[PDB]
RNA sequence: GGUACACGAAAAACCUUACCUAGACUUGACAUCCUUGGCAAAAUUAUGGAAACAUAAUGGAGGUUAACCGAGUGACAGGUGGUGCAUGGUUGUCGUCAGCUCGUGUCGUGAGAUGUUGGGUUAAGUCCCGCAACGAGCGCAACCCUUAUCGUUAGUUACAUUGUCUAGCGAGACUGCUAAUGCAAAUUGGAGGAAGGAAGGGAUGACGUCAAAUCAUCAUGCCCCUUAUGUCUAGGGCUGCAAACGUGCUACAAUGGCCAAUACAAACAGUCGCCAGCUUGUAAAAGUGAGCAAAUCUGUAAAGUUGGUCUCAGUUCGGAUUGAGGGCUGCAAUUCGUCCUCAUGAAGUCGGAAUCACUAGUAAUCGCGAAUCAGCUAUGUCGCGGUGAAUACGUUCUCG
RNA sequence: CUGCUGAUAAGGUCUUCAAAA
């Protein structure tokens, strides 16, 4: 759908944390907002906590999850049992 | 909450597409006519007032 | 001595020029021959209707310029043109035209759409319930 | 409560046949409003009917229409419990818009070919009194006879 | 003589028609008290526009009402204006509610 | 029911508009449209003591002319036309300083029979505790003997501090609403009671209009002298 | 309930937004009054940052403080917080139905009656006769707009097959003439006429009922909050989902599906736009690039006509759903945009009890345009034209 | 020309005033 000369999107907020964070060995959760950004290849190996709209739930991506949005990952309503009216 | 979100509105955003075109006598955000910068509600009585020249009740 | 009739229906206007000629009437229309200007849909007896009972013998050469409208519309249009233009041609015509009202503009425009409705005079469904 | 009389519009003469007959029933074969496609279809019948029956199509047709078109019609009145029919002579006007409408009606539900053929095989075949049509006038017909005895009161 | 102005086509419009018709009177007579041949004053097709409006404040979207406004157009060109005539058609002053779109 | 609004239905037939001027584009048309809207609820919300029955807006690619009717415009002028650059000031702050402002004070004659008058001296009396009948009375007696034909005054909302809001109509007069011939100048206004609001909406009949026009001329300020200046 | 349910909302990804979570603020994001100086606010570049905001930069238009930029400062600002059963304003409904009243007079102990009922005629309490009533006001009608014929004015950017067309003024239709019957209003028929008896359509909606709807367009009495129910920002939400109803679109098909050629509109809109032509691409579109501030240029008319093919099947119908590749808008398209291509191919073969709309260019049907709009499964709303029907015997029944 | 046809929770606004112009 996203145009090709575009190409992906990140904020280069993520983007700069994933790179100081990959480069420090010790890696940590990266707690971001950025639903909107795409899993870049360099994403790969670290661990993400997406504010699914409450908390921070956290999604640790592989080299399987390339491509898609960090949020996809995440939901934002949870539904699981009705209950009967009368 | 009104007097803020006209205050914003005035103010320009840091996006161009955060821009969005309210009322300027009254603040209503929706149903604004662009031609006038004026609601219908507004329109409605300026036009009963005779405050907009050329608008007069249609017949066709 | 030409003669021209003006014509209207549908917001479709008519100029038809008839001249004096007895090599056959051969009606034509936008510099077009009928058949292939209309869909031959057999509406061609309609124009035909004024100048079939009275005459078409006097083989008059029929001129005709039509802008607007359909092709229903404009084969009305050629119709009143041409009664029109025959009112111009012996008068006597004219009683007998008006006999069968074929020289009176028909009136009939498409009415406006009204707000509230989905047309000219049909209205949204209406529930009771 | 009306108390007025509805006027009646020209009914206008074929331009091919000179039947006004013809006329009536493009139109009540009329769907979409489609007068180009409705004359096509009945002249088509027609040429179908030149090539079957080896007769006059308009007489053909007239043949039809007289035998289908009915005589009397019942009409329903509810007093207390379910409805007593009454039956009425009905005008020559009513009578043949009531016979073209059963053989419009009658020749779209056939189970044949292109609806060209569907129509001039039902004309065909009501031109001989037997037909869809012809077993609708029948039923009313003796619908009617049966509930003559109510034909005195109407209303 | 010169005229330094050929084809003056002086356009006007306005959302009155009365006022504009005598505007169009006042340029015509003073044109004509001095020697220039108007081509004539023509009308233009007037471009209405209509704007629909909910007559309510909160609910009943099927009442509404309806308003107009008429762009009334009309158009006279000048052959030859020429300084004797340019300096009488300085002291005009057209009203305000018609609007022109001299074009040279 | 619902009546539509006497001036606005006979608006562009036989009346002109409140401002005549014709914008460049879009984004001025609404600016050019409040800033008069602005102009005038000044004047009628403050100076009120004046009168003022009407202004009118004209304007063109850079001028502003004001033309304000007032029945008593002696306290516009002030003492030794102290007020007027007052009000000057404010207009040329309202607009803009970039733009020619031509202020024109008009007395307008014979000011009884004028709707907007009459209505803001109802609301005075209602805000200032007189009694509604006595005050009704009062200024249907003065309109009528101001030798005009019928006026209908309608006063709504908590009537007298009352708890359940009423409604009192004194119609004197033929008063033709569904006629467009006819001249009806109509008006409302609030009287802002410390127990709420109260609406009062003042029709008056001033006759038929014979003469057809989008009127271009003087109503009801011409009976008297009408030139009063300010102007340049 | 009728008078809610494609309604407020004529555009919910961010904003809108009023809701939730979280990070921040306090005479405040906005304003006045006062003691007081103006030698700023923006915008953008750095670092911290989810962004609010902080620390540094160019220190800025100007006009000496005019507006605004400030300090001090307490009155206060602020509230889409409650109450539409405290209100103004606006609106739905009975209903464009024909009613609602008043002054004087008279009748009655009185509420009250008369006029307004009675006979004719209308859409009408429209009008005429009668009459203890005589008059009057609002409502009805006409005056207003538009369509139907014509004259005149004007001929470019229309026409230029020469008188269309556009828009100002005017003529025309007035029960005006005639026959019938009625006291008279008036009703019916005929003539001429483009139009005949409210010529078609619109605007126009009386007193009042429903304590009808709106404090969330706006204004406002009263109550409530005042380092929070006020303010800024980021994320989520208004798009959920065993179900039920309303309004619409698409279909179940040969009056048709697909392909090719091709004729005929009106109205409206357009300089962050309409986009002609050309090149590229299976296509959405991209690049180049004229023309147009517009009767000039642009916004492909479709149904319709002819020809070819399918041959009555769950199909060359039907397009839902689903996977993949791309286009555009936008900081950003996952929650949650739409378009194109490829692929898959649910239900559905005329729909139960019961109901809706419509009296001529109407219903049905086919396209085009505009408003809000960066973009939008608006199939919604407001408009325009093309083709174009059937029926009305009558008020016994049904709702009002 | 006589089918059938039953029911509808409680309390409630709304006239302030003529002294008079
Ligand atoms: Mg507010
Ligand atoms: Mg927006
Ligand atoms: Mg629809
Ligand atoms: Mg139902
Ligand atoms: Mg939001
Ligand atoms: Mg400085
Ligand atoms: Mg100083
Ligand atoms: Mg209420
Ligand atoms: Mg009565
Ligand atoms: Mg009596
Ligand atoms: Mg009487
Ligand atoms: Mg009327
Ligand atoms: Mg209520
Ligand atoms: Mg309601
Ligand atoms: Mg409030
Ligand atoms: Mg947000
Ligand atoms: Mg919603
Ligand atoms: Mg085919
Ligand atoms: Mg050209
Ligand atoms: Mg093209
Ligand atoms: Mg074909
Ligand atoms: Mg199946
Ligand atoms: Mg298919
Ligand atoms: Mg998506
Ligand atoms: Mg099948
Ligand atoms: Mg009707
Ligand atoms: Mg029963
Ligand atoms: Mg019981
Ligand atoms: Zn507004």
């Amino acid at each position: 759908s996203r145009s090709a000369k575009k190409g992906a999107f990140v904020d280069a907020h993520l983007l700069k944390k994933v790179i100081d964070m990959n480069k420090q060995e010790k890696k940590r959760p990266i707690k971001t907002w950025s639903r909107r950004s795409t899993i870049f290849p360099e994403f790969v190996g670290n661990t993400f906590a997406v504010h699914n709209g409450k908390t921070f739930i956290n999604v640790y991506v592989t080299d399987d999850m390339v491509g898609h949005k960090l949020g996809e990952f995440s939901p934002t309503r949870n539904f699981k049992q009705h209950t009967a009216n009368r | 909450a009104k007097k803020s979100l006209k205050v914003k509105q005035t103010r320009i955003p840091k996006f161009a597409v955060r821009a969005y075109t309210r009322c300027q006598r009254c603040g209503r955000a929706r149903a604004v006519l662009s031609h006038f910068g004026v609601c219908r509600l507004c329109f409605r009585e300026l036009a009963y007032a005779g405050a907009i020249p050329g608008v007069k009740k249609a017949s066709w | 001595q030409s003669y021209y009739g003006l014509g209207r229906r549908k917001s479709s206007s008519a100029k038809v020029y008839l001249t004096p000629t007895q090599d056959k009437g051969k009606i034509t229309v936008n510099r077009r021959d009928p058949s292939e200007y209309f869909p031959n849909k057999l509406v061609i007896q309609d124009m035909e209707q004024p100048l079939d009972l009275t005459d078409l013998k006097k083989n008059f050469d029929i001129n005709v310029v039509v802008k607007g409208g359909g092709f229903t519309g404009q084969a009305g249009a050629i119709r009143l043109g041409i009664v029109r233009a025959l009112l111009q041609f012996n008068p006597e015509l004219k009683k007998i035209l008006k006999s069968k009202k074929l020289t009176t503009r028909d009136k009939r425009v498409k009415e406006r759409k009204k707000f509230g409705l989905y047309g000219a005079r049909r209205a949204p469904q209406f529930t009771k319930r | 409560m009306r108390k007025n009389r509805a006027p009646k519009r020209t009914v206008l003469p074929d331009p091919v046949f000179n039947n006004t007959l013809v006329t009536r029933i493009i139109n009540v074969i009329m769907e979409d409003g489609k007068k180009g496609l409705a004359q096509r279809i009945l002249y088509g019948a027609f040429d179908l009917i030149e090539q079957r029956t080896k007769e006059k199509p308009l007489t053909v047709f007239e043949r039809a229409v007289g035998n289908v078109m009915p005589r009397l019609e019942l009409r329903v009145r509810r007093i207390a419990g379910s409805n007593y029919q009454v039956p009425t002579e009905v005008p020559q006007d009513r009578k043949i818009a009531l016979a073209l409408r059963w053989i419009a009606m009658f020749a779209r539900k056939r189970h044949e070919k292109t609806m060209l053929e569907k129509i001039a095989n039902e004309i065909i075949d009501a031109s001989n009194n037997t037909g869809a049509a012809i077993k609708k006038k029948d039923d009313t017909h003796k619908m009617a006879e049966a509930n003559k005895a109510f034909a005195h009161m109407r209303w | 003589n010169a005229v330094k102005y050929p084809e003056l086509k002086i356009k006007l419009e306005s959302y009155d028609s009365t006022l504009l018709d005598l505007t169009t009177k006042k340029i015509v007579e003073v044109v004509k008290g001095v020697d220039v041949k108007i081509k004539g004053p023509l009308p233009l097709p007037t471009k209405k526009e209509v704007i629909t409006i909910i007559r309510s404040p909160h609910v009943d979207k099927a009442s509404r009402e309806q308003f107009e406004k008429n762009r009334h157009k009309r158009l006279m060109i000048l052959v030859d204006v020429n300084q004797g005539a340019i300096d009488s058609l300085k002291r005009i002053k057209i009203p305000v509610g018609v609007t022109l779109r001299f074009s040279k | 029911g619902q009546k539509v609004n006497s001036n606005g239905l006979r608006f562009g037939i036989n009346k002109n508009w409140i401002s005549r001027w014709t914008a460049n584009s879009h984004a001025q048309t609404a600016k050019w449209l409040i800033e008069d809207e602005k102009i005038r609820n000044l004047f009628f919300v403050n100076y009120r003591n004046a009168q003022v029955s009407n202004v009118e807006i004209e304007r063109t690619q850079a001028t502003v002319d004001v033309f304000v009717y007032a029945a008593q415009p002696a306290f516009l002028i002030g003492s030794e036309n102290k007020n007027i650059q007052k009000i000057t000031k404010q207009i040329k702050q309202i607009i803009g300083r970039t733009t020619n402002l031509d202020l024109t004070i008009n007395e307008i004659g014979s000011p009884m029979l004028s709707a907007r008058i009459i209505a803001r001296d109802l609301a005075n009396a209602i805000e200032a505790r007189v009694p509604l009948r006595t005050a009704m009375r009062q200024s249907l007696i003065k309109v009528l003997k101001a030798g005009a034909n019928g006026i209908k005054v309608l006063v709504s909302g908590r009537l007298n501090g009352a708890e359940i809001a009423r409604d009192k109509m004194y119609i004197e007069g033929n008063m033709p609403l569904s006629t467009l011939r006819a001249d009806i100048d109509y008006a409302l206004e609030k009287a802002q009671t410390t127990y709420g609001v109260i609406g009062v909406k003042v029709w008056i009949n001033r006759g038929m209009i014979y003469t057809k026009g989008l009127n271009r001329t003087p109503a009801h300020i011409l009976h008297p002298q009408k030139k009063q200046p300010n102007r340049q």
